[PDB]
């Protein structure tokens, strides 16, 4: 997140941190069992860390779990990212609390105005490297179709939405894939790409989670 | 195997955080850096053992 603030500790009790080592994406809990992120954050030994604030200090508070299943949909896309979305089974419930919880699936595909909360550990600066310890939060809105086609022309499908703001200067970046983009408490989108981070006219677009609530749901339900 | 080893490290347009190795043509050696998980070119490799391998 380049831009914004450092979240109140424990206020995204949804964000989950997915670790092989390192932090390399992030992710939401939707329940007990099941994490959501983005297809191209696959690895085949993940580890979800749920209940951190600060990623590199052990403080209590944390859940520790081996992902069992990872299922990517059927029609992941590598070259244009259309369809990036995984689920992804824990091998043990969680135990939920104050500082542990999930977020609601979408009602329906918010429309364009609409403010979303972005949070993720990722890259904080445009230039360079600087890794916050601290989970950071950012306030942005949905932009309109026309404005997102129009700054990434041709490759806009209809499993995309645009977030964020074309004059630059704020805006997720590397390691916050997989990440929960939540507009008025449901979960509107995924962190998937965008031309370098928080460049003018370069906004940043998501997987829009609304088109996949049926897949989700059944997936559960058959395993 | 070398026009892999001149290409310019990139990190594509996709955000995860993984580091990889590139080779580097003017210092020789295979330097570390971060890939966003999709896109970016064939000078990304997964270790600097595999990197100096192909590249040195």
């Amino acid at each position: 997140i380049v831009g914004g603030y450092t979240c109140q500790e424990n206020s995204v009790p949804y964000q989950v941190s997915l670790n092989s080592g390192y932090h390399f994406c992030g992710g939401s809990l939707i329940n007990d069992q099941w994490v959501v992120s983005a297809a191209h954050c696959y690895k085949s030994r993940i580890q979800v860390r749920l209940g951190e604030h600060n990623i590199n200090v052990l403080e209590g508070n944390e859940q520790f779990v081996n992902a069992a299943k990872i299922i990517k949909h059927p029609n992941f896309d590598r070259k244009t990212l259309n369809n990036d979305i995984m689920l992804i089974k824990l091998s043990s419930p969680v135990k939920l609390n104050a500082r542990v919880a999930t977020v609601a699936l979408p009602s329906s595909c918010a429309p364009a105005g609409t403010q979303c909360l972005i949070s993720g550990w990722g890259n904080t600066l445009s230039s360079g490297v600087n890794e916050p310890d601290l989970l950071q939060c950012l306030d942005a809105p949905l932009l309109p179709q026309a404005d997102c086609e129009a700054s990434y022309p041709g490759k806009i499908t209809d499993n995309m939405v645009c977030v964020g703001f074309l004059e630059g200067g704020k805006g997720s970046c590397q390691g916050d894939s997989g990440g929960p983009v939540v507009c008025n408490g449901e979960l509107q989108g995924i962190v998937s790409w965008g031309y370098g981070c928080a460049l003018p006219d370069n906004p940043d677009v998501y997987t829009k989670v609304c088109n996949y609530v049926d897949w989700i749901q059944d997936t559960i339900a058959a395993n | 195997v070398r026009e892999v080893c001149s290409e310019q490290a990139e990190t594509g347009p996709c955000r995860a955080m993984i580091s990889r190795w590139y080779f580097d043509v003017t210092e020789g050696k295979c330097a570390p850096f971060f890939y966003g998980g999709c896109g970016g070119n064939r000078n990304n490799f997964d270790t600097e053992e595999y990197c100096m391998a192909v590249c040195g």
